[PDB]
């Protein structure tokens, strides 16, 4: 009950108590986040948009 | 890779044209029909060795003694450097 109350006390607030943070592992915690890993420079974004991989089959 | 051979370049161009004419590219807007892929593109375009010569040809000769030509070519390359120095 106390922990759940504290969770509400820190609901949506950044820099919350560590014990409430994920216990997955040290390596995964320091790993790049989903947003960070998806960061693509404007040049690469334009290149991908212009020439994305196409679906082609050898039929005729 | 550089291109310094008309025959090889033409063969590659023909191969590219055949590949382009044999592939179907589905539109990016979806609605792609059944594909029925082929697990090997090289199988559809096997590499073929160009024919070096026909099986039979009419015989023609000049009496040049092709062996003599080879000996002359071998000898000429040996003394070319000495010949050029002797020329002056």
């Amino acid at each position: 009950q106390q922990r759940e109350a504290v969770r509400q006390l820190y609901k949506g607030k950044k820099y919350q108590p560590k014990d409430l943070r994920a216990k997955k592992t040290r390596a995964l915690r320091r790993a790049l986040t989903k947003f960070e890993a998806s960061q693509v420079t404007e040049k690469q974004r334009k290149k991908q948009i212009a020439f994305p991989q196409r679906k082609y089959a050898i039929k005729a | 890779r550089q291109n310094r051979n008309q025959e090889i370049f033409d063969a590659n161009v023909q191969r590219l044209k055949e590949y382009q004419s044999k592939i179907i590219v589905f539109p990016r807007n979806g609605k792609a029909p059944e594909a029925e892929q082929v697990l090997s593109a090289a199988a559809t375009f096997p590499i073929a060795q160009p024919a070096t010569d026909v099986e039979a040809r009419a015989v023609q000769d000049n009496g040049e003694s092709a062996f003599r030509t080879l000996r002359l070519a071998r000898s000429e390359k040996k003394f070319r450097g000495i010949r050029e120095k002797r020329a002056r």
